[PDB]
RNA sequence: UACGGUGCUGAAGCAACAAAUGCCCUGCUUCCAGGAAAAGCCUCUAAGCAUCAGGUAACAUCAAAUCGUACCCCAAACCG
RNA sequence: CGAAGGUGUGCUGUGAGGCAUGCUGGAGGUAUCAGAAGUGCGAAUGCUGACAUAAGUAACGAUAAAGCGGGUGAAAAGCCCGCUCGCCGGAAGACCAAGGGUUCCUGUCCAACGUUAAUCGGGGCAGGGUGAGUCGACCCCUAAGGCGAGGCCGAAAGGCGUAGUCGAUGGGAAACAGGUUAAUAUUCCUGUACUUGGUGUUACUGCGAAGGGGGGACGGAGAAGGCUAUGUUGGCCGGGCG
RNA sequence: AGGACCGAACCGACUAAUGUUGAAAAAUUAGCGGAUGACUUGUGGCUGGGGGUGAAAGGCCAAUCAAACCGGGAGAUAGCU
RNA sequence: UAAGGUGAUAUGAACCGUUAUAACCGGCGAUUUCCGAAUGGGGAAACCCAGUGUGUUUCGACACACUAUCAUUAACUGAAUCCAUAGGUUAAUGAGGCGAACCGGGGGAACUGAAACAUCUAAGUACCCCGAGGAAAAGAAAUCAACCGAGAUUCCCCCAGUAGCGGCGAGCGAACGGGGAGCAGCCCAGAGCCUGAAUCAGUGUGUGUGUUAGUGGAAGCGUCUGGAAAGGCGCGCGAUACAGGGUGACAGCCCCGUACACAAAAAUGCACAUGCUGUGAGCUCGAUGAGUAGGGCGGGACACGUGGUAUCCUGUCUGAAUAUGGGGGGACCAUCCUCCAAGGCUAAAUACUCCUGACUGACCGAUAGUGAACCAGUACCGUGAGGGAAAGGCGAAAAGAAC
């Protein structure tokens, strides 16, 4: 099993957008920003054990950071990971 | 713009081309020299 | 330690407020102090479309230097320099010239 | 490399001088030969890359003393 | 016209990359001069 | 809280360890990033408090 | 019908002929210039193990991780 | 009660120069007599910055081509919508690899960038967007070739190379149709599938290799035959009778 | 069958004109040669400086080649400007 | 140490703290992802893939640790072959890589000068490579000197641009001897007597001092100009403190400091003292470094270019005597003097500055000084090695311009 100390550090934020919103209200999937080194077994286990719901399957993409600039000083943001967590028929959050 | 202007002034500083004056300028200097001989 | 400090009453030695007494509002790690009613600047600031919009010319206090003030003796009624003595393991400030612990 | 295993003779450097004294670099090489030495105390042939005066000093000092020197300075035979 | 720089990442790295500078004496001396000059990117890796 | 954590057993710092991570830390990351959580200093103090529990836990366990 | 569309419903849905440079074809015929390797795959056993382990077949159940995935790509995004 | 500096005027010395003073400036300057020099620039096709000149001149990057109405706007030849016109159509269409790396999509701004204007943009700013057991990589295997324990060799650095180990541009398991987003889709959803391993039960049972054999395993050209993609025509179905 | 014939893609580059402060530090347009071969092309690899490679021109080796590029000896030396 | 803080651009929000568990400073600890010698295998650096063992009250999956090569040592195994060696496996210890200069060693140019050029020079320089230390190297006479003597090595000033070497050209260039800096001698080749006897090395402890935070630290007011006073004028005070910096113009007395006097829970450097371990004093007798010295040939180093050339080093061929002996004393012989090679260790004077602290400059002041006063080895250029910029200053205070 995955230890609970690992399993708390994985989920990072709920992702709020309109693709996320239509995924919830149309296909049971909650979209959430996860740890960059988090595997699909860790995300599945962490939503099973931290929101106490039943997860059908996880799909993970990794989002690349945008090169912004302040003034005349550039900088890339930071890569993050986004997990499309497809729940079962019985869920709320 | 200043960096591109310094490098784009630095373009024909190490050239070789002999029929072109200063590396780039077209001329007839081959025929002028050749006819002088 | 620091001679002029936070809740202390000072008089001003140089400039625009020379001889004006007042209480130290706060003391900034630039070596400056804000003393109430003393170094009044007439700022005028824009009514930002966020949380409340004052507008107008707000008259603030500015930070004067620490060396431009000295703490008011009130037993002599003049400016006075500060020293540090030890009393019962406490490093206390004391007025020079009458040697009184503050 | 061309080092005598007994005496430690590297190749050294020098000059070809000519009749006009023109200096040229050269190398003097040792007379290295690979000879197979019978040791009686061990009843074996230990083969070494000796010079041709490493064989003189083996003929004088004996092969056992020489092998004790090579084992002493970590030269593996 | 076909210019000289026809890029390929795999040849960029196999040729001038870090594991290829570290692979020999003289490339390690290259990295030593780039570190000593103090250089934001040593090799061309990414 | 530095002597207070210092005077428990290893099992009890594992309990308040898992409760610093569980109850505090995760719920404040989720609460912070969902528009709630006016009080942002809690994130800092929880994080440093987990540092204390892991410090005393390393000092108590063995060397 | 925020005139952008959004839902609902939805007939016939066949045949003949022509036909590739694609497929049968890693074929067939022929020709000298005589046309990769190694694994997966199928088999044979040696040492060993032999009423165990392993093999085969059926059924059930679990797993299949990680990284890429936008966009241009004969070009205003690549080399010039 | 105003220094250096800057800019005028007046006086003065044979000259390099000096002195006084108005205005700007806003805080430093330095007699005399000595001392030391990065001590004096018009030239070096001198170096650096600035600014002229030609000159409001050539040009504005395929001779595929535009015209009008309406909208937005402070402003429309260029943006958006519509109707016409022209151009490509073995490409000037579509999909990728390499390469790039957010240029993608939406809202918003017009300073600079766009050889003009710009409300527009691959520009600025912010937000969004890339979903895989089956696609590709990773992975298993290898070619050329690299590296290479020992080893042979070499003044030292190091060269070569056996075992091995890497190295695709090659060999190796498996998914298709339809729908959907402003932006992803053989990845999401619907339907119908397939593949390879682990574990467990049951029935039968000889299994077992960095070893043997097969197979993988592979040339150029040519010739037909059988097909299909695809197309054309008829039938059918819906609509039209101008 | 063919280093066979005509001719697109594909490889090339014979002539002319334009261009020559170019649209382009070698191209465009109209014709032109090869086009199953000693062909052409993608991806990777190997050869290095008195050295490579060369159906040989002193050609090519990153717009550089009768001896590459970078750094150093180095402020070479310059009876010359 | 502390009344204020949560680093900067950079304000905010949310808070922490005010007599002590805010913050800041120091000692010692803890954590210390991934790459990199990179070390489990691989690799296109920051990624891919493992094996082995231990543990995991959902042990159908996780967590931790170990696993590189080489050298040395030990154990267990182990061929052709009998014994045995090679080899194999495991364990223990060490190494590996980076770094600016200084140092020793292995290799080693050419441009240039000679008004050409080849001997020569440049120059054993540049560069490449190996190794080591805080310094290295050298070093305790087989050395000079000269019939008197000196007494290891290293460095400095003379000697002395001298004697000499030199296509006797260009150039190269000593020693003896003198004056100073510093000064230190020892051990093995070997037995007996005798033992821990000085000696250092490794450690504990104690003392002293220094470093890493700190503490206290004198003495001024009035008036005029002024936006502002530290300036002018007038009158006072400190000084073992008038070094310096800031403060609204130029401050001994406003602030921080300076002189001066103190301070360490802890970790440390140095110096004494002392405990233990290891080590060996001292005496008598003996020995007193062989393919070596020397030689022939080739080359190199010596200031010395083979010359009449001593001496040292050795690639090659040889080859003694061994204290009634041998080396040197600049061809060489004799006489005389001096020294003991073929084993080794050794402080100080000496060279250098990546780096830290304090101080100083007839050094620079933004085209100067570092390439770089400013988020500079950056932007940018180049496949790459590499090349490589420009760019400071509102004000006293943002009071940085409400409307």
């Amino acid at each position: 099993m995955i230890r609970e100390e690992r399993l708390l550090k994985v989920l990072r934020a709920p992702h709020v957008s309109e693709k996320a919103s239509t995924a919830m209200e149309k296909s049971n999937t909650i979209v959430l920003k996860v740890a960059k080194d988090a595997t699909k077994a860790e995300i599945k286990a962490a939503v099973q054990k931290l929101f106490e719901v039943e997860v059908e399957v996880v799909n993970t993409l990794v989002v690349k950071g945008k090169v912004k600039r302040h003034g005349q000083r550039i900088g890339r943001r930071s890569d993050w990971k986004k997990a499309y967590v497809t729940l079962k028929e019985g869920q709320n959050l | 713009m200043d960096i591109n202007w310094r490098h784009n002034q630095s373009t024909f500083y190490h050239f070789t081309s002999d029929h072109r004056i200063s590396g780039w300028k077209e001329t007839n200097a081959m025929y002028v020299a050749l006819n002088s001989q | 330690a620091a001679k002029i400090r936070r809740d202390d009453e000072v008089i001003v030695l140089t400039g625009k407020d020379k001889g004006k007494r007042g209480k130290v509002k706060n003391v900034l790690s630039s070596g400056k102090v804000i003393v109430e009613g003393i170094n009044l600047v007439k700022k005028h600031q824009k009514p930002v479309p966020a949380l409340n919009q004052p507008g107008g010319i707000v008259e603030k206090e500015a930070a004067i230097q620490v060396s431009n003030v000295a703490i008011f003796n009130a037993a002599t009624g003049k400016a006075d320099r500060v020293g540090f003595r030890f009393e019962d393991g406490k490093k206390v400030r004391f007025f020079k010239s009458n040697s009184e612990t503050i | 490399s061309r080092v005598c295993q007994v005496t430690g003779k590297r190749p050294v450097t020098g000059n070809n001088r000519s009749h006009a004294l023109n200096a040229t670099k050269r190398r003097f090489l040792p007379n290295l030969h690979s000879h197979r030495f019978w040791v009686e105390s061990e009843k074996r042939f230990v083969t070494l890359r000796v010079s041709a005066k490493g064989m003189r000093v083996i003929d004088k000092k004996g092969i056992d003393t020489v092998l004790a020197e090579l084992r002493a300075r970590g030269e593996k035979y | 016209m076909k210019r000289t720089f026809q890029p390929s990442v795999l040849k960029r790295n196999r040729s001038h990359g870090f594991r290829a500078r570290m692979a020999t004496k003289n490339g390690r001396q290259v990295l030593a001069r780039r570190r000593a000059k103090g250089r934001a990117r040593l090799t061309v890796s990414k | 809280m530095k002597a207070k954590e210092l005077r428990e057993k290893s099992v009890e710092e594992l309990n308040t360890e898992l409760l610093n991570l569980l109850r505090e830390q995760f719920n404040l990351r989720m609460q912070a990033a969902s528009g709630q959580l006016q009080q942002s200093h809690l994130l800092k103090q929880v994080r440093r408090d987990v540092a204390r529990v892991k410090t005393l836990l390393n000092e108590k366990a063995g060397a």
